[PDB]
C-alpha cells in the first residue's frame, strides 16, 4: 500500500497498545480511545477520498457522531469513579475480584 | 379464615375472564378455519 | 409397547389422585395387574422377533427383562412404604413418581429398536435413580455416592455417544434389525480400537466391570431399599443387555480387544468374592457379590459363544431377583436395629425363625445350589468359558469355592450363634416382609420348572 | 425460499399438519404442564384453580405449534426437494452400482473359537 | 435414627467467598 | 448447635394394633393392603402366570422342529439320502473367488 | 429511573441489537452495537454502588475497546472490497480482527474476564440481560461473517471458553458468578459448531437463552444472589425448588431433558465432517459444569440446609414477583426433546 | 390496578395525595413511660392512623384472619420467658429481639405503605430507629452474646437504610425510678422481675445515641411524665413545627413511587432479616422446620394464597 498508510496504520496499533497497557489515571486510558477513533477517522478519510466513494464522504462523519457518544460515556463514568474514590486510578476498581 | 384485609384475588376479575375465554375461542376459530383453508388449498394445486 | 407404556404412565396420575391413605394399596395393586399383562410378551418364535412398530421390538433377551423390570415395581413398593411412613404426603407421592418414572425409562430401553433411543433412555434412567439415592438415602455419604453413581456412568456414556453417531453416519442407519444384515466386519487399526472402546466402555462401567466397580458399593450402600434393589436387579442389567446387542457390530476386532476384560473379569471375581469374606457391613458385602456375578455376565458376553449367551441371560435374571432379595432381607435387620454392621446383631434365626428360612433360601440362590436358575446361568457360563480355554476352570472352580464360604459366613454371623443380649427390640417379622421375601424366592424357584424362558434369543 | 418469510407460498401445495397430530398433542400437553406450574408457584390449587388461564394456555401453545410444526414439515420437503434434484442434474456423481449376490461376493470368515 | 440433613458445619462450607 | 428437634422414639406397630400386617398404621387400611398384594400378588400374578406360562403355544417352535425333523430324517432314509449334508447352501449357487 | 425513561432505555437497548440483525451494511453493524453500549450502561449503573460503578466501567472499557477492533476491521475491509455489504470479509486480518472483537463482546476466553466480575456487580435483572440478550448481536454476525473465519482461532476460542467457563465455576459460591461461568463454557459450544453447521449455533444459542433465562427469573422470585440464601428455598416455595432441579439438569445435558438437545446435535454435525476429538474433549469437559450444577441441586432441593428463626415471618406472604413467562420457560427449558427434529424451522 | 410503574405512569402519583397533614410521628420511652396513651390520643386528636406497637403476634394481625397464631409460629419466642430467665440457654433473649425487629421492620413497611397510598399520617410506639436500645441494654446485662449484637447490626444496616425517619419523634422522658414504681403498680407477675439496670440501660441508650441521631433529621419533642399527661399539649406542639430538616424534603415522585414498590412487596421488606448466618440463637435445624413448616400450611386459610381457600368459604376458585 501506500505509504501514508504505513503511518496511520501504526497510529492506530500505538493507540492500542496505549489502550491495553493501563498506568493509573482513568483519563489516559479515555485518551487513548479517543486517538484510536482518530486514526480511524483518517484512515476511513483517506480511502474513501482516494477512491471518490463520493456517499461514502458522510461515514467518517458518522463515525465522530459515536466517537462523543462514546467519550461523553466515558467521562460520566470517570465522574461517579471519582467520586466514590476521591481518584480516577483504575487500581481502586477491583471489589468484583470477590 | 374470613380475612383480616379483602384478598386481591378475593372475587374474579370479570374483564380478565372474559378477555382470556374469548381470546380461547377466538384463537381456536382462527386456527380451525385456517387448518380448513390448508387442506382445500393443498388439495386443489395437488389436483385432489 | 404402548399397551404397557400408557398404563404405567397412567400409574401417575393414580398415585396423585388417591386418597392420602391409598396411595400405597392403589400402586401396588395396579402396578401388579401391569405385571400380570407383561407375560403377553411371551409371545416369541424361533426366528423372528416380535417387532411391534418402527419403534419397539421384544425378543427372548428383553422379554425376561421386561417382565423382571415390571415385577419389581410393586415389590419395591412394598419395601419402601415402612420408612417412608413418616415422610410427606406430597414427598410420598414423589418418591413412587420417581420410582414410576424408572419403570417407564427401563420398559422402553430393554425395547428401543434405534440405538440412539436406547442411549436416550439408557441415560434417561440416571435422572430417577440419582434423585433417589440423594434424596432419600439416610446417612451424608448418599451425596458423595451419587456423584460417583453420575459420573462414572457419563465418564463412559459420552463416548459410547460419538462413537454411535459415528456408527449411523457410516453405516446409515442405528435400526437394530437393519444392522443385523448391514453389519460389516471391523478391521484392526487404532481408529478401531477407540471405537470398540467407546462402544463398550459405557456398559462395562454400568455391570460393573472390575477395576471401574467403585461406584456401585457406595451406591448400592447408601440408597434406600427401593435404590437398592432397582439398582441390583435392573439396573447393572443395562450394562449386560446393551453389551450384548452392541457385540453383534464389533466383529471380528472382539477377538483380540476382550482379553484386557476378560482377565479383569476372571480374576476381579476372584478378587470381589475374596473381598465379601472380610466386609464389615452387610449391605456392602451383599454389593461386592454383584461384582463377583457380573464379572461372569461379563466374560459370557464377551467369549460371544451360544452356550456363554444363553447363560449370561439365565445369570442376569437369576442374580435379579436374588441380589434384591437379599437387600431387602438385610433391610429388615436393618428396619429393627438401625444399623447395617453384620456381626451387630446375631442368633437371629433363635428371634426370627421363619425370616432366617428366607435367609437359608437367599444364601443357597446365590451359591448356586442346582437346579436353581442361578446354578444353570453359572454352569452354562462355566462349560462355554472352559471350550474358550480349558485353564479357566481353575479360576472359575476357585470363585466357586469361594461364593460358598462368604454366602454361608453372612447365614451363619447373622442368623445363627447366640443372640446379642442388649438387642430387645426384635419385632415378629410382619407379614408385608415375609410376602416381599416370598415375592422374590418363589418365582425364582418356580423359573426352574421351566427355564427356557429365561435363556434368551440363542435358546 | 422466500427471503424472510415463515411460510413460503410454495408451502401450501403439502398437507398441512392433522388436529390430532402425535406431535401437536405433546405440544398441547406442554401448554397443560405451563398451566398447572403457573398455579403451583403461585399456590393456587394446581388442578382447579382459573380454568380459563389454563385453557389459554393449551391453546396457545397449539396455536404456535400448529405453525411450528408447519414449517418444520415444509424444510423436511424443500431438503428433500433439494437432495433429489441435485442428484437428477449429477448422474455421474451418484451411479447406479453393479449390485452382487452374496454367492458371488466373498467375505472372510472369522472363527469363534 | 433418622435421615441425616445438613448441619451448621456442613452449611458453612457454601458460605466462603471461594469453595 | 442450633434449635432442632430431637430423634423422634422408635414406633412398634405391634403395640397399638397385635393383628398388624405391617403395611398401615390403620387398621382398615393395613388389611386391604395386605388382601390386594397376596390376591393381586400370589393368586393373580403367580397363579394364572405359572399357569399361563406352562400353556404357552410352543415357545419359540421348538415342537415343530422336532417333529419337523422326524419329517425329513423319515424322508431321507426312504430314499436313500444323506440324514444331514456338510454344505449348507448348493454349492451350484456359488462363485468361488480366483 | 423514572418508569417512563426506563421503558425508552430498554428499547433502545432492543433497538441496538435489532440494528445489527437487519443491516446489510457494515457501519449500520456498527452503530447498532454503539447504540446498544449505550443504553446497557445505565441499567448497569441503575443501583448507584460501588460494585455497580466498577462493574459498568469494566463493562465500558471492554466493549469499547472491542468496538474499536471491529471499526478497524470494517475499514480494512473497505480498503481491500470496497464495499461495506454485511458479509465475508476480504481481508483475513480484517477477519482475525472482527473475530477476535466479536469474541471480546460474547466475553469468550481468553477474553472472558469481565464476564464473572460485571454480572456479579449489576443486580439480577441487568445480569439476566447481560447473559441472554446481549448475545445476539454478537452472534448474528458471526452467523453471517463465518465463512471467512479461520477455523483454527475460533476452534481454539471454543474450546478455552469450555474449559475455563468448566473450571471457573467450580470455585464460585456467588450465583451470578456461577451463571457467568457457565454462560462462557456454553458459548464454546455454540461457536464451535459454527464453522460446521451454522444451524446448530442458533439452537444451542435459543435453547441456552430459554434456559438462563428461567435461573435467572426463579433467583429474582426469591431475591437469591448468594449459594447459601438460595438453600432456604424450601422453607418458603418447595415448588420453585423443584423446578430449579429440573432446569439445572437440563442445563447439565442430562437426557431426557431439553439441555441435551442442542449438545447431542453439535456431536452429530461434528462427527459427520469427522471431527471426533474435538466433540469428545468438549463432552468430557462439559462434565465440570454438571458437577458445579449438581452441587447447587445438593444444597437447594436434594437435601433440607439449616433455616432462621425469622423465616417464619415469611410464611405468612405470598410471591409478589412478576415471574413474567416462568411457566413456560420452565416446561420449555426441560419437555422439549420428543420435539428435536422442529429445529428444521431455523434453517 | 394494583400499585406499579403502571399506575405511576397514569397519574397515581405520591406527590397528590400527601398534604401538610402527612406525617409519621414516632411515640417512644421507656417501659411504663405512658407511650401507649399518648400516642393513642395523638392519633385520634390529629386524625391519623394509629399502629399499636408492634408486638411478637404482628404480623398474624396482617395476615389470615388477623388473629394470633400459636406460640411455634412465632418460634416460641417468649416476651414473658424472658423475663423470668433473661440469660435462657435456649437463646429466647436474642431470638425474641430478633423476631420484634423484623416485626417492627414490617409495621414500618405497613405505616410507610399506607402514608404513601392514602397521605393520612400515622402514629407508631417506638420503631425500627429505637428498636436498638433494647438490644444495648441486653447486652449490658449480660442477656446476649457480642455475636448476637453483630448479627443484629448487619441485619440492620441493609434495611433501615431503605426507608425514610419519622417526620416527628415524640419521646416521654420518665426517670427510672417512677418506672419500677410504674411496673410494680401495674401487676403481671413477669414484669416485675425487671432489674433498675435493666431500665437505666435503655433510658442511657435512649439518650445517649437516639435522640442526638433523631436531631439531625427529625422534629424531637421531649416531654416530661407530667406534660405527657394532657395529649392536646402534645398536638399544639406538632401542629406548630417547621419541618425544616430531614431526608422527607429532598423526596420527589420519582423516589416516593420507588419507596412504595418496596413497602408493598413485604417479601421484598423482610429479605434480608433471614440471612444465612448461623448463630444458635436464631439457627433451626431442618427437621424441625420441616414439621413446623407442614403444620402452618394445615392451619386455615393457609394452604393456598388468600381468596383460594375454599375451607373458609372463597368461591370461584375455578375462575380466579
Ligand atoms: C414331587 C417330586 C419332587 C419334585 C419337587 C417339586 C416340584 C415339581 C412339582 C411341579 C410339577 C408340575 C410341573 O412342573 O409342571 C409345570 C410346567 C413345566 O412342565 P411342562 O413344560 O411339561 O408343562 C406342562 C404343560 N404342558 C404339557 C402343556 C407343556 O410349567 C411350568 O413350569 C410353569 C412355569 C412357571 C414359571 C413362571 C413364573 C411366574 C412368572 C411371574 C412373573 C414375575 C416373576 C419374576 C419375573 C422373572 C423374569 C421371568
Ligand atoms: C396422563 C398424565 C400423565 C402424567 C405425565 C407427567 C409428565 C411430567 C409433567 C411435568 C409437569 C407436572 C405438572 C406441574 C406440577 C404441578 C403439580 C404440583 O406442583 O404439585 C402437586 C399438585 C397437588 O398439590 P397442591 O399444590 O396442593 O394442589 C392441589 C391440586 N389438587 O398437583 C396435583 O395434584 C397432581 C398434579 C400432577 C403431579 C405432577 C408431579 C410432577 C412429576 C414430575 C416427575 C417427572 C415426570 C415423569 C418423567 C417421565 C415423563 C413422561
Ligand atoms: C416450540 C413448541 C412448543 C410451543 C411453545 C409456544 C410458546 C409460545 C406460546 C405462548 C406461551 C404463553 C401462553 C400464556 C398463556 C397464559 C395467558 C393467560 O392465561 O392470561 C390470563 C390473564 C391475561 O389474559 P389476557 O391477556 O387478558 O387475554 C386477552 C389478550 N388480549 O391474566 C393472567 O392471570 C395470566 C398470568 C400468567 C401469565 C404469565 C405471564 C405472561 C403474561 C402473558 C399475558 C397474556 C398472554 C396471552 C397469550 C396469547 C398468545 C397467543
Ligand atoms: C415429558 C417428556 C419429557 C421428559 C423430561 C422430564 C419431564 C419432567 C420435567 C420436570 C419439569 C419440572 C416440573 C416438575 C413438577 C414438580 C411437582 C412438584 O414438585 O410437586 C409439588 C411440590 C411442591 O410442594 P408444595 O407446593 O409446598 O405442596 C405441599 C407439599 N409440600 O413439590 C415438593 O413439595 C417437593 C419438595 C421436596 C423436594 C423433593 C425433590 C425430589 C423430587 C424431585 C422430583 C422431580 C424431578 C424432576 C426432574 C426430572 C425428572 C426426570
Ligand atoms: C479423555 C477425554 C478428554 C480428551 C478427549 C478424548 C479424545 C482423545 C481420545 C482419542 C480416541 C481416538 C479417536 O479420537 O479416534 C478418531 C477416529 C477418527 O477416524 P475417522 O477419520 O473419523 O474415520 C476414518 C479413519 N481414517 O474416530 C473414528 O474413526 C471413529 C471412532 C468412534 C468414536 C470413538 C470416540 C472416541 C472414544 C475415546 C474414548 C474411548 C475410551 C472410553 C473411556 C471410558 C472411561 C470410563
Ligand atoms: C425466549 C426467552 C424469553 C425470556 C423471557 C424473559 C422474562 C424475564 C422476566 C423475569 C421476571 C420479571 C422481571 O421483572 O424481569 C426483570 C426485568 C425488569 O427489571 P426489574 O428488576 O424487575 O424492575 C425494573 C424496575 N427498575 O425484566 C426485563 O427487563 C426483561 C429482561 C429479559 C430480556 C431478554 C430475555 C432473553 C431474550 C429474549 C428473546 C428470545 C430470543
Ligand atoms: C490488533 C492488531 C492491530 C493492527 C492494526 C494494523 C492492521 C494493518 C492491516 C494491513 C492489511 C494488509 O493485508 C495484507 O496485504 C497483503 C498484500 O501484500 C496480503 O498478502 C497476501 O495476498 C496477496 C494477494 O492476495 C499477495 O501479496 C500474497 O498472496 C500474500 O502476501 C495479505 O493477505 C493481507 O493480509
Ligand atoms: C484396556 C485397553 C485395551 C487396549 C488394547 C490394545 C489393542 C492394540 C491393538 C493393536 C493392533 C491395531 O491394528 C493395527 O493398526 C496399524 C495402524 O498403524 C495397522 O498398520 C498400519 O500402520 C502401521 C504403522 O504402525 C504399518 O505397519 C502398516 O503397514 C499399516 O497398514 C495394522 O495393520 C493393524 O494391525
Ligand atoms: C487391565 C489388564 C491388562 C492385562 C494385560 C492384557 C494385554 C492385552 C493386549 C491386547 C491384545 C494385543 O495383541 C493382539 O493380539 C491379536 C492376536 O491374538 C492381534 O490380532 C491381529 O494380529 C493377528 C496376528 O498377530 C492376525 O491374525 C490379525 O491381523 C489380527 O487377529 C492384535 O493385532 C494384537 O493387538
Ligand atoms: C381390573 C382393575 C381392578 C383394580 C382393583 C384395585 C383394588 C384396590 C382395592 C382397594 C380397596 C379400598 O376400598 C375401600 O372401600 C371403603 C368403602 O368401600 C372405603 O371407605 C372406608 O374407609 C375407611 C378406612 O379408613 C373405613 O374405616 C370405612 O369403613 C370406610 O369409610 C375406603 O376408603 C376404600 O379404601
Ligand atoms: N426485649 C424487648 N422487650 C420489649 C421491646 N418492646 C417492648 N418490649 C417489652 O414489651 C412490654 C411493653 O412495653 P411498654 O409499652 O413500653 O410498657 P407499657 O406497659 O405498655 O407502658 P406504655 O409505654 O404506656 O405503653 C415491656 O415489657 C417491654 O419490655 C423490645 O424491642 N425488646
Ligand atoms: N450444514 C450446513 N451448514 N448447511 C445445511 N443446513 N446443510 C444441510 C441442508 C439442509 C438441511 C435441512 C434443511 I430443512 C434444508 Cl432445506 C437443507
Ligand atoms: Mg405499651
Amino acid at each position: 500500500m501506500s505509504m501514508v498508510y504505513m503511518n496511520i496504520m501504526m497510529a492506530f496499533t500505538v493507540s492500542l497498545v496505549g489502550l491495553l497497557m493501563y498506568r493509573s489515571h482513568l483519563m489516559s486510558s479515555l485518551l487513548c480511545l479517543e486517538g484510536m477513533m482518530l486514526s480511524l477517522f483518517v484512515m476511513a478519510a483517506l480511502t474513501i477520498l482516494n477512491s471518490h466513494f463520493t456517499l461514502a464522504s458522510m461515514m467518517p462523519i458518522i463515525l465522530l457522531v459515536f466517537a462523543a457518544c462514546e467519550a461523553a460515556l466515558g467521562l460520566s463514568l470517570l465522574v461517579m469513579v471519582s467520586n466514590t474514590y476521591g481518584t480516577d486510578y483504575v487500581q481502586n476498581l477491583n471489589l468484583l475480584q470477590c | 379464615k374470613f380475612y383480616i384485609q379483602e384478598p386481591p384475588h378475593g372475587s374474579p376479575n370479570w374483564l380478565k375472564v372474559g378477555l382470556t375465554l374469548g381470546t380461547s375461542v377466538f384463537l381456536w376459530i382462527y386456527l380451525i378455519k385456517q387448518h380448513n383453508e390448508d387442506v382445500l388449498e393443498y388439495k386443489r394445486r395437488n389436483g385432489l | 409397547m404402548l399397551k404397557y407404556i400408557i398404563p404405567t404412565i397412567m400409574l401417575m396420575p393414580l398415585t396423585w389422585l388417591s386418597k392420602n391413605n391409598m396411595i400405597w394399596v392403589n400402586s401396588t395393586a395396579h402396578s401388579l395387574l401391569i405385571s400380570f399383562t407383561s407375560l403377553l410378551l411371551m409371545n416369541q418364535f424361533g426366528d423372528n422377533s416380535l417387532n411391534f412398530s418402527l419403534l419397539f421390538f421384544s425378543d427372548s433377551l428383553s422379554t425376561p427383562l421386561l417382565i423382571l423390570t415390571m415385577w419389581l415395581l410393586p415389590l419395591m413398593l412394598m419395601a419402601s412404604q415402612h420408612h417412608l411412613s413418616k415422610e410427606n404426603l406430597t414427598r410420598k407421592k414423589l418418591f413412587i413418581t420417581m420410582l414410576i418414572s424408572l419403570q417407564l425409562f427401563l420398559i422402553m430401553t430393554f425395547t428401543a429398536m434405534e440405538l440412539i433411543l436406547f442411549y436416550i433412555l439408557f441415560e434417561a434412567t440416571l435422572v430417577p435413580t440419582l434423585i433417589i439415592i440423594t434424596r432419600w438415602g439416610n446417612q451424608t455419604e448418599r451425596l458423595n455416592a451419587g456423584l460417583y453413581f453420575l459420573f462414572y456412568t457419563l465418564a463412559g456414556s459420552l463416548p459410547l455417544l460419538v462413537a454411535l453417531i459415528y456408527i449411523q453416519n457410516t453405516v446409515g442407519s442405528l435400526n437394530f434389525l437393519m444392522l443385523q444384515y448391514w453389519v460389516q466386519p471391523v478391521h484392526n487399526s487404532w481408529s478401531n480400537v477407540f471405537m470398540w472402546l467407546a462402544c463398550m466402555m459405557a456398559f462395562m462401567v454400568k455391570m460393573p466391570l472390575y477395576g471401574l466397580h467403585l461406584w456401585l458399593p457406595k451406591a448400592h450402600v447408601e440408597a434406600p431399599i427401593a435404590g437398592s434393589m432397582v439398582l441390583a436387579a435392573v439396573l447393572l442389567k443395562l450394562g449386560g443387555y446393551g453389551m450384548l446387542r452392541i457385540t453383534l457390530i464389533l466383529n471380528p476386532m472382539t477377538d483380540f480387544m476382550a482379553y484386557p476384560f476378560i482377565m479383569l473379569s476372571l480374576w476381579g471375581m476372584i478378587m470381589t468374592s475374596s473381598i465379601c469374606l472380610r466386609q464389615t457391613d452387610l449391605k456392602s458385602l451383599i454389593a461386592y457379590s454383584s461384582v463377583s456375578h457380573m464379572a461372569l455376565v461379563i466374560v459370557a458376553i464377551l467369549i460371544q459363544t451360544p452356550w456363554s449367551y444363553m447363560g449370561a441371560t439365565a445369570l442376569m435374571i437369576a442374580h435379579g431377583l436374588t441380589s434384591s432379595m437379599l437387600f431387602c432381607l438385610a433391610n429388615s435387620n436393618y428396619e429393627r436395629i438401625h444399623s447395617r454392621t453384620m456381626i451387630l446383631a446375631r442368633g437371629l434365626q433363635t428371634l426370627l425363625p421363619l425370616m432366617a428360612t428366607w435367609w437359608l433360601l437367599a444364601s443357597l440362590t446365590n451359591l448356586a445350589l442346582p437346579p436353581t436358575i442361578n446354578l444353570i446361568g453359572e454352569l452354562f457360563v462355566v462349560m462355554s468359558t472352559f471350550s474358550w480355554s480349558n485353564i479357566t476352570i481353575i479360576l472359575m472352580g476357585v470363585n466357586m469355592v469361594i461364593t460358598a464360604l462368604y454366602s454361608l459366613y453372612m447365614l451363619i454371623m447373622t442368623q445363627r450363634g447366640k443372640y446379642t443380649y442388649h438387642i430387645n427390640n426384635i419385632s415378629p417379622s410382619f407379614t408385608r416382609e415375609n410376602a416381599l421375601m416370598s415375592l422374590h424366592i418363589l418365582p425364582l424357584l418356580l423359573l426352574t420348572l421351566n427355564p427356557k424362558i429365561i435363556l434368551g434369543p440363542l435358546y | 425460499r422466500a427471503t424472510f418469510q415463515f411460510l413460503p407460498d410454495e408451502a401450501r401445495s403439502l398437507p398441512p399438519p392433522k388436529l390430532t397430530d402425535p406431535r401437536l398433542a405433546f405440544v398441547g400437553f406442554l401448554g397443560y404442564c405451563s398451566g398447572l406450574i403457573d398455579n403451583a408457584i403461585r399456590r393456587r390449587p394446581v388442578l382447579l384453580a382459573g380454568l380459563h388461564r389454563q385453557l389459554l394456555y393449551i391453546t396457545s401453545f397449539v396455536f404456535v405449534g400448529y405453525y411450528l410444526l408447519k414449517r418444520q414439515d415444509y424444510m423436511y420437503a424443500v431438503r428433500d426437494h433439494d437432495m433429489f434434484s441435485y442428484i437428477k442434474s449429477h448422474p455421474e456423481d451418484f451411479p447406479e452400482k453393479d449390485k452382487k449376490t452374496y454367492g458371488e461376493v466373498f467375505e472372510e470368515f472369522h472363527p469363534v473359537r | 435414627a433418622r435421615q441425616w440433613q445438613p448441619d451448621v458445619e456442613w452449611a458453612e462450607q457454601y458460605g466462603g467467598a471461594v469453595m | 448447635r442450633w434449635q432442632e428437634d430431637p430423634e423422634p422414639e422408635d414406633e412398634n406397630l405391634y403395640e397399638k394394633n397385635p393383628d398388624s400386617h405391617g403395611y398401615d398404621k390403620d387398621p382398615a387400611v393395613d388389611i386391604w393392603n395386605m388382601r390386594v398384594v397376596f390376591f393381586f400378588g400370589f393368586s393373580i400374578v403367580l397363579v394364572l402366570g405359572s399357569t399361563f406360562v406352562a400353556y404357552l403355544p410352543d415357545y419359540r417352535m421348538q415342537e415343530w422342529a422336532r417333529r419337523e425333523a422326524e419329517r425329513l430324517v423319515k424322508y431321507r432314509e426312504a430314499h436313500g439320502l444323506p440324514i444331514m449334508e456338510s454344505n449348507c447352501f448348493d454349492p451350484s449357487k456359488i462363485q468361488l473367488p480366483e | 429511573m423514572n418508569p417512563i425513561i426506563f421503558i425508552i432505555i430498554l428499547l433502545t437497548i432492543m433497538l441496538g441489537t435489532i440494528i445489527v440483525m437487519i443491516s446489510s451494511h457494515w457501519l449500520l453493524v456498527w452503530i447498532g452495537f454503539e447504540m446498544n453500549m449505550l443504553a446497557i450502561i445505565p441499567i448497569m449503573m441503575k443501583n448507584h454502588n460501588p460494585r455497580a460503578t466498577e462493574a459498568s466501567t469494566k463493562y465500558f472499557l471492554t466493549q469499547s475497546t472491542a468496538s474499536m477492533l471491529l471499526m478497524m476491521a470494517v475499514i480494512i475491509n473497505l480498503m481491500f472490497s470496497g464495499q461495506w455489504t454485511v458479509m465475508k470479509l476480504f481481508n483475513p486480518m480484517a477477519s482475525m480482527l472482527m473475530t477476535m472483537a466479536l469474541a471480546m463482546k460474547l466475553g469468550m476466553a481468553p477474553f472472558h474476564f469481565w464476564v464473572p466480575e460485571v454480572t456479579q456487580g449489576i443486580p439480577l435483572s441487568s445480569g439476566l440481560i447481560l447473559l441472554t440478550w446481549q448475545k445476539l448481536a454478537p452472534m448474528s454476525v458471526l452467523y453471517q461473517i463465518f465463512p471467512s473465519i479461520n477455523l483454527n482461532l475460533i476452534l481454539t476460542l471454543s474450546v478455552l471458553s469450555i474449559l475455563i467457563g468448566g473450571w471457573g465455576g467450580l470455585n464460585q459460591t456467588q450465583l451470578r458468578k456461577i451463571m457467568a461461568y457457565s454462560s462462557i463454557a456454553h458459548m464454546g459450544w455454540m461457536t464451535a459448531v459454527l464453522p460446521y453447521n451454522p444451524t446448530m449455533t442458533l439452537l444451542n444459542l435459543i435453547i441456552y437463552i430459554i434456559m438462563t433465562s428461567t435461573m435467572f427469573t426463579m433467583f429474582m422470585a426469591n431475591s437469591t444472589t448468594t449459594t447459601l440464601s438460595l438453600s432456604h428455598t424450601w422453607n418458603k416455595t418447595p415448588i420453585m425448588t423443584v423446578l430449579i432441579l429440573a432446569t439445572l439438569l437440563s442445563m447439565g445435558g442430562l437426557p431426557p431433558l431439553s439441555g441435551f438437545m442442542p449438545k447431542w446435535m453439535i456431536i452429530q454435525e461434528m462427527t459427520k465432517n469427522n471431527s471426533i476429538i474435538l466433540p469428545t474433549f468438549m463432552a468430557i469437559t462439559a462434565l465440570l459444569n454438571l458437577y458445579f450444577y449438581m452441587r447447587l441441586t445438593y444444597s437447594t432441593t436434594l437435601t433440607m440446609f439449616p433455616s432462621t428463626n425469622n423465616m417464619k415471618m415469611k410464611w405468612q406472604f405470598p410471591l409478589m414477583k412478576k415471574m413474567t413467562f416462568l411457566p413456560t420457560m420452565v416446561v420449555l427449558s426441560t419437555m422439549m426433546l420428543p420435539l428435536t427434529p422442529m429445529l428444521s424451522v431455523l434453517e | 390496578l394494583q400499585y406499579g410503574p403502571l399506575a405511576y405512569i397514569l397519574g397515581e402519583k405520591a406527590t397528590k395525595k400527601m398534604t401538610e397533614k402527612s406525617k409519621l410521628i414516632t411515640v417512644d420511652g421507656n417501659i411504663c413511660s405512658g407511650k401507649s396513651k399518648l400516642a393513642k390520643e395523638i392519633a385520634e386528636k390529629l386524625g391519623l392512623k394509629h399502629f399499636p406497637e408492634a408486638g411478637i403476634h404482628y404480623v398474624d394481625s396482617t395476615t389470615g384472619d388477623g388473629k394470633p397464631l400459636p406460640v411455634q409460629f412465632s418460634g416460641n419466642c417468649s416476651l414473658e420467658k424472658f423475663y423470668d430467665d433473661p440469660k435462657s440457654n435456649d437463646g429466647n433473649s436474642y431470638r425474641l429481639q430478633a423476631w420484634l425487629y423484623a416485626s417492627r421492620l414490617l409495621q414500618y413497611a405497613d405505616a410507610l405503605e399506607h402514608l404513601l397510598s392514602t397521605g393520612q399520617g400515622v402514629v407508631l410506639e417506638r420503631s425500627i430507629y429505637s428498636d436498638f436500645v433494647f438490644l444495648e441494654a441486653m447486652y449490658r446485662q449480660g442477656f446476649i452474646r457480642k455475636q448476637c449484637v453483630d448479627h443484629y447490626n448487619q441485619v440492620k444496616k441493609v434495611t433501615i437504610c431503605e426507608y425514610l425517619p419519622p417526620h416527628v419523634v415524640v419521646y416521654v422522658d420518665v426517670p427510672v425510678p417512677e418506672v419500677q414504681s410504674r411496673i410494680q403498680k401495674k401487676g403481671n407477675p413477669h414484669e416485675m422481675k425487671i432489674t433498675s439496670a435493666y431500665l437505666q440501660d435503655i433510658e442511657n441508650a435512649y439518650k445517649g445515641t437516639f435522640l442526638p441521631e433523631m436531631s439531625e433529621k427529625c422534629e424531637v419533642l421531649q416531654y416530661s411524665a407530667w406534660e405527657a399527661q394532657d395529649a392536646e399539649k402534645v398536638v399544639e406542639d406538632i401542629e406548630y413545627l417547621k419541618y425544616d430538616k430531614g431526608p422527607w424534603l429532598d423526596q420527589n415522585d420519582r423516589k416516593l413511587h420507588k419507596l412504595r414498590m418496596l413497602v408493598q412487596d413485604k417479601l421484598e421488606v423482610l429479605n434480608y432479616t433471614s440471612i444465612p448466618v448461623f448463630l444458635p440463637e436464631v439457627t433451626v435445624g431442618a427437621h424441625q422446620s420441616d414439621q413446623v413448616f407442614q403444620e402452618f400450611t394445615e392451619l386455615p386459610g393457609r394452604k393456598y394464597r388468600a381468596g383460594y381457600n375454599e375451607d373458609v368459604g372463597d368461591k370461584w376458585i375455578w375462575l380466579k
